[PDB]
DNA sequence: GTGTAATCTACTGACATCAGAGTTCTTAGA
DNA sequence: TCTAAGAACTCTGATGTCAGTAGATTACACT
């Protein structure tokens, strides 16, 4: 879908006693399972996408809250952006005492009707003003025949859920270990888009996974001036960009209210609230003072207008991988401007890969920025993993240093090791061989930070303290490697350290 | 379609479970 | 809307609308609440100009509160900074005695900001802010006159920034800037009049050109500026020698060539009738025997201001009052000539008074 | 490597 | 280093007169020393400069004589450069109507270095002679001078109006006498202290590269719990920023302390002004609501690294680490500790055992305590004088963005036809910079972009120059030689024009809009 | 004039980013 | 016998960017 549309998601639990207070074991509880799910996807969505909408609803309860079509349904929460007080409302109903806390309020086991329940949720999504990209309902019921004993009750539901799917709201399901069996082919076969224990999907809602997830958006758009005249529009996209702990919002102590930092400039002698025109900019050199205006400290540092000028072609081997400037950015075509320029770009991509070549360009991302120099290395897609595109096809902008960047480094000379000293090393190295994958690690600080933030925010008894994956697991490095550190200590240097 | 797309956070690709060094 | 529906009707309760506007403006952060709070002050001050209540408004507080905001003008959103200047320059209009020492530092502020905004190399102009300056300045000049007799440098600077706003040096795709420069020029051509005889053809060329643009408020702002331009230019030779026959020839030619022919709006055409009225007090100075013939030609033009050829619902709403608002000046200082024009004034009397219920 | 004028 | 420089400049009559295809040898030398003075006028080196003029119609020196030590002025003493020296060089200096001797000026200048080098500190020293060879002299003190140039430890650079691949017999014989003097000083390297005004104006074209070190950092490379090696890394690429910030100054007083920057605070309940030392507490944001931390309770719960660590996690092929993903602010070069000969053999073994397997290291790093822990790829390479193993940061799982860009081989709506392909086939060979004029299998490297100086700093110092010498005037255009350097023009543009001319027809070029500037209200 | 289009130009949320300022460490150090 | 000049890292604040929303300007048009 288009950029702005929120994900929006409504959670809809069976309040019926026959599941709600029920267990075959003692070790879980289907309502305590669903509520855990709702709290846990909801705490995922809080860290990861505060912009996307959640609601939660109980059907078949005995005391009601709805707009209309009231009987035996209670909207615990209408659609809203997610936060702490909502997670605190769900927390109240959890656990052995929780399954009594709920009973003092909304009441349990009464008759219900899916064609009314699906009506209610529909009205909910309608009532909200925002643009929605995905509209999804989640069923937390075990009741595999949903009391369609009256087939002329049940045909209402099936038609109404035809109407859900027809209006482009989706609906989705989880089965919840009903004693002895559950089978979708009896009923729910036509409500969703051979026999089950409990859903292999449901564990994915307990991943508790944390990052920002920020959708595909351009960094900027530019014109690749091949010369004085021929241009194509290309995008500039950010495939790799270091995340930061979110900017902290300064607060008033006594009320927790946000407060404005409200800075001014004031003359050291006098009451002049000096305006931006009152003051210049300056330097000191050679015991004299150089004076420039607030226009020209940024008229200096201009050279060009936003674009990409072509500078001719190179071998890919001469672009030496030791000197690297800043993270590489992707280039991909954009018919939003320069229509049909995709036809040129695609031929340019295809044929550079045959030539074993890069294009060299000069690059300005904005007006009032100096040109850097950038090699456009061409790119090719590994769809072989059943069209999981690990690599998009296009170009990489790889940046190149200038003289000033390549800092001087001290004198040293040696070519010291013998073939035995390499030969022992060639063993330890081959014993320590693993497979790195790009996603195999996580930031120890930024992951810890969210766990501290939750303890403070949901008022938890403890920080979760989940230990990081960057420390070497040194006992495994002792054992897999084995004792071979002694080959350095014996064969390579004296015993004095 | 389903195979790579997360149920917690749709359209976005499924976050695999952290890994680290293991031989 | 309700203050406009009702007007001045019952003044003795009105201060509480002011207190609501300054309280809203200070306590609400949203520009979309600051905008109506400013807008309602503009109309409130503008309608109570002649009132009993204009002292208890605390009009001298109101300058100090909204002038102080220019201390951090860079932080104020662009469209709110229109209205701060619309307001500030209006304080100089409505109650001059409380502005008497302040308005000179405000001239320094308005000129210094507008020079910076028109002539900066580092950025394209913030069109809303530029418009806010020309709008506020148009009230400022109503008192505190920078008329070319005194302060010749600042009065030249105001005039050649009005040329920078008025000239379509390149065409804009929105015209709030020309629209504001035109209202300024229309109310204050009296301030810059030696320059009106310096730049004279380029002024009437560009002013006439704006009259062709189909945008309606631009067109009304355009047209009302030519009337005042010719008004000031008339006063410039009501008390000057023969040197200006060359200039009078250009005016008595060109707009007459429009009146006697043009297929255009009642605004373009009824101005050129306003024009021909004004030049009597100039023209008597070279020859009394052209003063009668311009009255003869005003009434012998009325037969074709009539003859619009089925121009329903537009022509009488501005056409004939212009015939009468261009015919006193041809006799006011004279006593020479006998008059058919008096009996034929029945033609204008009955026409004019019959059309009183028609507008 | 160079020095003097070539500092 | 703290250096001595002594410009020893011939200002006799004759250098005013020339081969008509060039500027005079007088003004050529004056321009060279101008193009020099500018350099250390900006660069924050600790280097003292002196000026000596010879062929002067007067004389001013500590050593005055009747025939020797005469027609010489010691015009400026040995101190750090300044703008008034640059103005005097650019505008004050005159040819004398008389003539003088460079051996003459050299002895005075070298004796001035023997005075100045005692009472204040130095490391390296130079003397620099500029002339047309109109000096007439006896070949007197020369062996004692060459001996004394060793005993004083001063090198001589010599500057001339003509080539070393219409000149007078006097210039030919004078050069053989300069050769004989530098052969006597240094032998075969000695003639590389000799420079033409031609090649030097064609080399002094630009301001200096910004001089900065990478600071030392001592550490311990640790492949397993018991085995540590001493390591000390240096930054190698850093995206470099200017030393001095733009100071803020009052428009009429021009004093850098008449402005105080009040960062005042407001609660929105009609301008209740807070005190940061008592009443302001940072918060983070958590969904639809704010939660208060304390800056002093984040430090109680914050992830604290247990040490200033460097330690390898394991190894894996070059295949595991594709080009794109590299994510760093800087590159390290990660070296065996100074005078540790045990580390030297051990680390040379480490990286020589990576040169052959295509294996790479993966490493936890941390520069110092409290700073963030860090991960990534310690990537080896080889040069005949040392082993390379650079360290570079790689992404964590939340630094990496995955998007399915609509994939382009589905070409049925964006057709790459035979004639379009058969145009491009010639473009990308035709506009090659790298030309095969070699048998090393290294191409000419016709545009060595990593050897170019940053145009941002050339442009900055060029403005600071112009506004120093012309202190109330407007700013200049980009100096043209900067475009001539920053372009890639010469023969490549002569090759390109025809293959580009068939792109213009075989491919479409539908519109884009334009936007304006101060041109939106500027003259003519 | 009066009334209905079509369409330019704004403002905001959000995301990257240079600069600028606060903070701990090496060498040169009376 | 130690006191600043030079690094280094993080963090904060402004400027510019993109996508999307919607208002007011302003064109087009009536026989």
């Amino acid at each position: 879908y288009k950029y702005s549309g929120r994900d929006s998601l409504i959670f809809l639990v069976d309040a019926s006693k026959a599941m709600f207070e029920s267990q075959s074991e003692d070790e879980l509880t289907p309502f305590d399972m669903s509520i855990q799910c709702i709290q846990s996807v909801y705490i995922s969505k809080i860290i990861s996408s505060d912009r996307d909408l959640l609601a939660v609803v109980f059907y078949g309860t005995e005391k009601d809250k709805n707009s209309v079509n009231f009987k035996n349904i209670y909207v615990l929460q209408e659609l809203d952006n997610p936060g702490a007080k909502r997670i605190l409302e769900l927390d109240q109903f959890k656990g052995q005492q929780g399954q009594k806390r709920f009973q003092d309020m909304m009441g349990h086991g009464s008759d219900y009707s899916l064609s009314e329940v699906l009506w209610v949720c529909a009205n909910l999504f309608s009532d909200v003003q925002f643009k929605m990209s995905h509209k999804r309902i989640m069923l937390f019921t075990n009741e595999d025949n949903p009391h369609g004993n009256d087939s002329a009750k049940a045909s209402r539901a099936r038609t109404k859920a035809g109407d859900l799917r027809d209006t482009g709201i989706f609906l989705d399901l989880m089965h919840l270990k009903k004693p002895g069996g559950f089978d979708i082919s009896l009923f729910y076969r036509d409500i969703i888009s051979v026999h089950f224990e409990e859903s292999s999907k449901l564990e994915d809602l307990l991943r508790k996974v944390r990052a920002k997830e920020t959708r595909k958006r351009a960094l900027s758009r530019l014109k690749l001036k091949l010369n004085k005249d021929i241009v194509i529009s290309v995008g500039i996209y950010n495939l790799v960009q270091k995340a930061l702990k979110p900017p902290p919002i300064k607060l008033y102590r006594e009320t927790n209210e946000p407060v404005k930092t409200k800075t001014r400039t004031f003359n050291t002698s006098t009451g002049g609230l000096l305006l931006p025109s009152d003051t210049k900019r300056s330097q000191i050199y050679g015991s004299r003072q150089i004076i420039l205006e607030k226009e020209e400290t940024e008229e200096l540092k201009r050279f060009d207008d936003p674009g990409l000028m072509l500078m001719g072609f190179k071998p890919l081997v001469l672009l030496k991988k030791h000197h690297y400037l800043r993270p590489s950015l992707f280039v991909y075509p954009e018919e939003s401007l320069v229509i049909g320029s995709s036809t040129l770009f695609s031929a340019l991509l295809i044929k550079c890969l045959e030539k074993e070549v890069a294009a060299l360009c000069r690059y300005t991302p904005r007006r009032n920025i100096p040109p850097y120099f950038v090699a456009l290395v061409p790119q090719e897609e590994e769809l072989d993993d059943q069209k999981i595109q690990v690599t998009p096809p296009g170009f990489q902008l790889v940046f190149l240093p200038f003289a000033d960047d390549k800092r001087k480094m001290p004198f040293t000379e040696k070519i010291m090791a013998t073939p035995e000293q390499v030969g022992k090393m060639k063993a330890i190295v081959e014993k320590l061989r693993f497979t790195y994958r790009s996603d195999s690690f996580e930031n120890p600080v930024l992951q810890q930070h969210f766990r501290n933030l939750e303890a403070l925010a949901l008022d938890l008894m403890e920080p979760e303290q989940a230990v990081d994956l960057t420390l070497p697991k040194v006992e495994a490095m002792n054992k897999r490697l084995g004792s071979l550190v002694d080959e350095f200590k014996e064969l390579v240097y004296p015993p004095d350290y | 379609r389903c195979p790579g797309e997360s149920l917690i956070n749709p359209g976005f690709k499924s976050k695999k479970p952290a890994g680290g060094v293991d031989f | 809307i309700f203050l406009e529906k009702m007007g001045q009707k019952i003044a003795p309760y009105s201060v509480e609308i002011k207190n609501t506007c300054t309280s809203v403006y200070t306590k609400d952060r949203a520009a979309k609440c600051k905008i109506p709070a400013l807008d309602l002050l503009i109309k409130l001050l503008q309608t109570f100009r002649s009132s009993r209540l204009m002292d208890e408004f605390k009009i001298g507080e109101l300058f100090s509160k909204f002038y102080g905001e220019l201390a951090l003008k860079k932080k104020i959103p662009d469209t709110v900074l229109e209205k701060v200047y619309e307001l500030l320059g209006l304080l100089g209009e409505v109650h001059p005695s409380e502005m008497i020492n302040n308005a000179e530092n405000l001239f320094r502020a308005f000129l210094g900001e507008l020079k910076t905004q028109m002539t900066s190399a580092v950025r394209e102009p913030k069109l809303p802010v530029l418009a806010g300056c020309l709008k506020g300045l148009s009230s400022l000049l109503c008192n505190f006159t920078k008329s070319m007799e005194e302060d010749p440098q600042t009065s030249r600077e105001i005039f050649n920034f009005v040329l920078k706003a008025i000239r379509p040096q390149i065409d804009l795709k929105r015209y709030a800037v020309p629209s504001a420069g035109l209202r300024l020029f229309a109310l204050h051509a009296s301030q810059f009049s030696t320059c009106l005889l310096d730049n004279y053809v380029s002024l009437f060329e560009v002013l006439l050109k704006w009259c062709a643009h189909t945008n309606v408020e631009l067109k009304k702002a355009a047209l009302s500026a030519l009337e005042s331009f010719l008004k000031q230019v008339s006063n410039m030779v009501a008390k000057n020698a023969e040197m200006h026959k060359n200039k009078l020839q250009y005016f008595m030619e060109q707009f007459y060539g429009i009146i006697r022919n043009v297929d255009s709006n009642n605004k373009e055409l009824s101005i050129a009738i306003r024009g021909y009225g004004l030049f009597a007090g100039p023209c008597k100075v070279i020859n009394a025997k052209d003063v009668d013939f311009m009255y003869v030609e005003l009434i012998q033009r009325c037969k074709q201001m009539f003859l619009t050829q089925t121009d329903t619902g537009d022509d009488r709403v501005y056409q004939m009052p212009s015939f009468l608002q261009s015919v006193a000046s041809v006799l006011l200082y004279l006593d020479t000539v006998p008059e058919v024009y008096t009996p034929v004034l029945e033609h204008l009397v009955v026409m004019q008074i019959d059309s009183f219920p028609q507008y | 490597k160079p020095r003097g004028l070539f500092s | 280093n703290k250096a001595a420089v002594v410009l020893c400049m011939d200002v006799g009559f004759t250098m005013s007169n020339s081969i008509p295809g060039i500027e005079s040898p007088f003004e050529q030398a004056k321009k060279v020393i101008t193009m020099f003075v500018q350099r250390q006028v900006f660069a924050e080196n600790k280097d003292e400069i002196a000026l000596v003029l010879f062929g002067t119609d007067g004389t001013d020196n500590p050593l005055s004589g009747g025939d020797q030590y005469q027609n010489i002025t010691v015009h400026r003493h040995l101190m750090l450069p300044d703008f008034d020296l640059l103005e005097d060089i650019e505008s004050k200096i005159q040819p004398g109507s008389q003539q003088a001797d460079f051996l003459d000026a050299l002895i005075v200048s070298m004796d001035v270095i023997q005075h100045e080098t005692i009472g204040k500190k130095f490391e390296k020293r130079h003397i620099e002679i500029f002339t047309d060879l109109s000096s007439r002299f006896s070949k007197s003190q020369l062996d004692i001078i060459i001996h004394s140039l060793k005993k004083c430890d001063i090198s001589l650079q010599f500057f001339l109006p003509f080539s070393l691949g219409g000149i007078t017999e006097q210039q030919k014989e004078g050069l053989e006498i300069v050769k004989m003097v530098m052969i006597s000083l240094e032998g075969e390297d000695g003639l590389d202290e000799i420079y033409s005004f031609s090649e030097s104006l064609r080399k002094l074209c630009v301001f200096k590269k910004i001089e900065r070190h990478s600071i030392h950092w001592p550490c311990r490379l640790t492949i397993g719990s018991n085995l540590s090696i001493r390591i000390a890394a240096y930054k190698s690429i850093l995206q470099e920023r200017v030393k001095k910030t733009w100071t803020v100054v009052d428009a009429k007083t021009l004093k850098k302390e008449d402005i105080q920057k009040e960062t005042v605070y407001c609660l929105n309940d009609d301008d209740e002004t807070e005190v940061l030392k008592e009443d302001i507490i940072q918060g983070f944001r958590y969904g639809s609501d704010i939660v208060p931390f304390s800056k002093v309770d984040e430090e109680q719960m914050k992830y604290k690294s247990e040490g200033k660590c460097f330690s390898v996690l394991g190894f894996c092929k070059s295949s595991q680490v594709q080009r794109r993903f590299f994510m760093g602010n800087q590159v390290l070069k990660v070296f065996a500790a100074r005078d540790d000969e045990a580390a030297a053999v051990a680390l040379s073994s480490l990286i020589h055992a990576l040169d052959d397997l295509d294996m790479v290291a993966i490493v936890r790093y941390a520069y110092d305590k409290r700073a963030n822990p860090q991960v990534g790829v310690a990537f080896p390479h080889i040069k005949h004088n040392y082993e390379c193993l650079v360290y570079v940061q790689l992404p964590f799982m939340e630094d990496l963005r995955q998007y399915m860009f609509s994939s382009l081989k589905n070409s049925k709506k964006y057709a790459p036809t035979e004639a379009q392909l058969n145009a491009v086939d010639a473009l990308i060979d035709s506009m090659s910079l790298a030309k095969k004029d070699e048998k090393t299998d290294t191409l000419e490297d016709l545009f060595p972009t990593t050897k170019i100086p940053n145009p941002r700093f050339q442009r900055l110092f060029q403005c600071l120059l112009h506004r120093a010498l012309h202190p109330r005037e407007p700013l200049p255009p980009i100096q043209q030689h900067i475009w001539n350097m920053l372009n890639p023009p010469a023969e490549v543009t002569t090759k390109s024009q025809i293959p580009l001319s068939k792109i213009k027809t075989l491919f479409p070029l539908i519109e884009a809009k334009k936007k304006d500037q101060v041109t939106a209200q500027e003259i003519f």
